[PDB]
């Protein structure tokens, strides 16, 4: 109970403390357990799903709000394994998430792969296979749909402070041991890492305007600082608790980015960590065409999301104060094509640094269609194009006598 | 929102009318819309009272400022049976609710607990007792 | 009088000085002498840019000296932003009085 | 132009002796018992009166 | 204890009579123990770090004053170590002597080089295989700060 | 600072007005800016009361005039046990506050305990017993 | 002293006792252009800290001090790069032996830019270059029948 | 003199003789607000050895 | 790592905001990447107990100091 | 494989970790089947690392 | 070869999340290998060939 509670306003904590907070930047908490919120988005599904608690208070008084704030970024702070309960619990919340464009971000429980501890992420031989059995037949099914790309899921938990004690972090009251010895991962405090992805998309907005770069070791997806336990062991000794619960290995990273997490690994030998890459729980279906399946894939990244979730929001704003203006068909195209267009770099875009970062858009297209029947009613459609990140390169190294591009020829 | 420069100059306006205004070229102001954060968390676990009901729980804003307040005020709690390990016996049913961000400390946990707090008092006597 | 205008009406050497201030000084512990702030309180570079931000005209007063200025005028208006920058240029030009005297 | 002085209530303060104390006065004034300021400032003859 | 404060006033005072003072140079003096630097500086972390009574009193007072004395270097007096909380408090005066301009100069303990002694120093055959281990993590994290800079030992 | 003279000259000026102004082609005089060095320091160790808040301990400027008066107002002290090796027993508690910086001389040191400051009274008077 | 010290050696058989040099905490990072490597390791030594952190004393008093006077980009220009320069010996620069020590800067380069958007906001970069100190020496003595650079050509 | 440019457009009211409509554009004199001064220790100077 | 002058320059500015920045034209900072030489070899030939199973035998760095 | 996991993930695959450069055996390898199949592993670890 | 595998992962792996096209992807590493190789000076040098 103390480490769980512990854990909850400790993660809180660092996410209060870590952020900049201003007129800009704003954190809005409401306690509700993880039973509370399956049983009030248990109670409105399907139809009734429109009107709810949560549903009301991130959409209706924010983002449906006349000069409402709406609400950005959404941190969970909760566990979800392939449970029934939890799959109903992150449709729901995609549902609310995919309406008032908010991704959510939480932590994916040890439990989902049949492990429960985070200690064993490297015993299987392949994760892929994890989620092939009946058992996540309601996982499955939810990573299929559509409103599931508002999801983000961290599974690794970093550690909250360090372990009390005269060495480290010394209580100064009396003298105090915290046991803690070697691992075993139930003894330290551990704070859930959607923390950290929150704290990294507040850095985001805060320096550069947009949560687009939120992962990257040198990127921006940086966890810093994180507590170093360092205990002796045998022979030379020295051998620190790794601050998040286990190393992952490239291989693992990669393997897990596929099936929609977003680890949270750390670099060996050092207190720092970071965020790969964020992937949403989407897993994006492929198409013939090479251009829809790259569309598919963008639209599973939360960087991306995050950009077109803001233009939503803009957008909400904007048209809002301009309803009752005159405006005609091309009026609309001048306006909305000439306001989308002060987010877009078209001169320096291959040659820019941090504003392709304030710039989300490397071009835009709008095309506007007025609803036959009916004046002053308007369809647009807004074809953004975001800037690419390095996701990944397979190197060929030759060793070559003659070069086959000039020398031979 | 119309200068009352112009409510002059449109109402009964002097032969010489002077106003100040101020010239943008493209108008267009910029849409401002401020970056929230909102945050679902389980606070206050096993709380003492019935606490609230849904829908009037709302969403609070939280920052460095009011931190400490938003503990206190939603006053987190725990209660739970713990093995005593200072006399033999069994079970120790403790009850604690933290009202700061200091009272998940090992030392405010051990004032918070009344036998513990009776110890370290007593720590604090001797201690004390033996510097003069 | 000076300039015949009321454009600089701010700034320390620019002619937003307040000179010659009452300086009361009172013996304190050890030392002593140490005198009341002419100004009911020293407002930093941070607090003052912080104050004309909010549309105030802080009259901040210079350490060990009665010596005081007003660093900038801003009246009450908060400026708005637009698109193009010469437009918030000459939002930000209106709510400066040192321009509106003019 | 209107030039008069701004009262140490404004901050929610009532000494000037304190003004060292908040973080932030930019948050003072989001909150909406200052809704009638913030739409004092947003107007255009607002320009005119210093403090 | 003797050995401690008599060090402590026998180095301020072979700064202070060694000095020549006049309307150019300053000495002030704070009187703070290494636990209480390290417990205030460590109330105010992150985002609260802009305020805190150290850094009011070396940026605000006088650094951000109207007309003050921006406080040119500071002397730590203090020995740290490759521990945890030597680590913090070097972070945070590094934030502060890296916001005001103004170097901070302390001593290296002896116990960064796992020694404790200072005539040990000659035993080992290599100083840079001493900060590899995990042990100093914390120490190379800080090294690699831009804000260490400001930091002398 | 706008001498007299230009009141006179700009306010009623006679028909002859003679002013004097200091000739300075460029202006620009220096910033000045001295060097301050702020020194933090472990000083008064374990103090006999609870001393002063932080934040209220401020800066205070110290130099060759002032030094003994920085240490007499901040009342440096020690105390400890310490075993005793005049008369066999055991630690012996000494409690010293060093109110110049002459006090920490073993002559000084030795007139604050009270034990040897009746020993060192001895040795005196004895010593000076053997000069007439 | 590649260790982030300042290491205090004892002259042998003497009283007298020396800084060598002094590096800050801050290891500085390699880069591919070795300018931009010394430009990291300018940063690193204390000496060089002291003159930027002077000048940013200086450039806070007198830029506050002129705040409120009738300026443009180019007046800005002016008297930011007529102020720097009297802080630099240009026509001296190799012969000269405390001025240089005096002024700390060997050149000095101010690029003014305004904030769009606003007027009377500036953004400034002082470029500024230090004089260089001896840091290090190797030597390869090499006895030579017939001198390679001018008896052997 | 407080502005370093002015400009004037005259136009006269349609459906009356001497009456006119008036626009004065004139530009102050800026007047020094702020500075933000990123000093950098370097090697070769960007703009001239450099290049 | 974002010194504390852009804290200050970014949160709230004094109007005069002084930062100090270290000048690298191109960036691009050294890989290091030590060389490191793993060694594998039979020795404590015929211990006496049963020693340790693999996998928890790991590789253990070794110099003249050691 | 234990030597695999060691080799490769451990530090080539880790991240923050040693690529482990060159590897020596200290072993006497004849013709034999078991010594054929030790190099065509050890050859595809040690190929996989590029050590 | 193997060296520039070992570079090549390490820097690529710390790469992962910068804004990168096909061009930027090319320049990268086009001037990232161009610096382990002497083109001006390859028949006349010693040991830089080893290096």
């Amino acid at each position: 109970d103390f480490q769980q509670l512990e854990s909850a306003w400790r993660g809180l904590h660092y996410l209060v403390n870590n952020t900049e907070t201003d007129e800009q930047l704003k954190i809005r908490v409401l306690n509700i357990s993880k039973p509370e919120l399956h049983k009030t988005l248990k109670k409105f599904k399907g139809t009734t799903w429109d009107q709810s608690p949560i549903f009301k208070k991130l959409y209706e008084e924010e983002y449906g709000q006349f000069g409402g704030e709406p609400y950005g970024c959404l941190v969970g702070d909760y566990y979800f394994d392939q449970s029934p309960p939890d799959v109903e619990l992150l449709g729901e919340m995609a549902k609310i998430s995919a309406a008032m464009h908010a991704p959510f971000i939480s932590a994916a429980s040890p439990t989902v792969m049949g492990m429960g501890s985070w200690q064993e992420l490297s015993n299987p031989r392949d994760l892929t296979k994890i989620f092939t059995t009946p058992e996540y037949a309601g996982w499955r099914s939810l990573r299929e749909s559509e409103d599931s790309r508002y999801i983000g899921l961290t599974m690794p938990r970093f550690l909250a402070r360090l372990p009390y004690g005269a060495k480290t972090d010394p209580v100064e009251e009396f003298a105090f041991e915290e046991e803690t010895d070697g691992a075993d991962s139930s003894k330290y405090a551990w704070a859930n890492s959607a923390y950290a992805m929150a704290v990294n998309i507040n850095r985001s907005f805060k320096l550069y305007g947009w949560c687009s770069r939120i992962r990257g070791v040198e990127s921006g997806g940086e966890v810093q600082g994180l507590p170093a336990h360092t205990f002796p062991t045998d022979d030379g000794g020295v051998d620190m608790k790794c601050p998040t619960e286990i190393a992952i290995s490239d291989r693992r990273e990669a393997e897990l980015a596929k099936n929609g997490f977003m680890p949270l690994l750390h670099k060996k030998n050092t207190d720092f960590a970071a965020f790969i890459g964020a992937q949403s729980l989407q897993k994006p279906a492929e198409y013939d065409d090479p251009d829809a399946t790259a569309n598919a894939n963008l639209a599973a990244r939360l960087p991306y999301l995050f950009a077109t979730c803001r233009f939503a929001h803009y957008l909400k704003c904007i048209v809002r104060d301009k309803i009752g203006s005159f405006k005609e068909k091309d009026e609309m195209q001048r306006w909305l094509q000439d306001w989308i267009l002060n987010y877009v770099d078209g001169d320096p875009a291959h040659s820019t640094e941090t504003t392709k970062a304030q710039h989300p858009l490397a071009a835009a297209e709008v095309v506007v269609e007025e609803v036959e029947g009916n004046p002053g009613y308007y369809n647009s459609k807004f074809f953004l194009r975001p800037h690419y990140q390095l996701e990944g390169l397979t190197v060929s190294l030759r060793l070559v006598s003659k070069l086959p591009s000039a020398k031979e020829a | 929102t119309t200068s009352s420069q112009k409510f002059i100059a449109r109402n009964r306006a002097p032969r010489v009318q002077i106003e100040y205004d101020v010239e943008l070229y493209g108008a267009e102001k910029k849409v401002q819309l401020p970056f929230v954060m909102g945050v679902m968390a389980d606070l206050a676990g096993k709380p003492a009272e019935p606490q609230a009901a849904v829908a009037d729980r709302k969403f609070l804003e939280i920052d460095v400022d009011n931190f400490d307040a938003r503990l206190k005020a939603m006053k987190p709690r725990v209660a739970f049976n713990v093995p005593n390990v200072l006399t033999g016996e069994g079970n120790l049913s403790l009850d604690i609710t933290f009202e700061s961000m200091d009272d998940f400390s090992p030392a405010a946990v051990a004032r918070k607990v009344d036998s513990l707090n009776k110890l370290l008092e007593a720590r604090t006597q001797l201690a004390n007792l033996l510097t003069y």
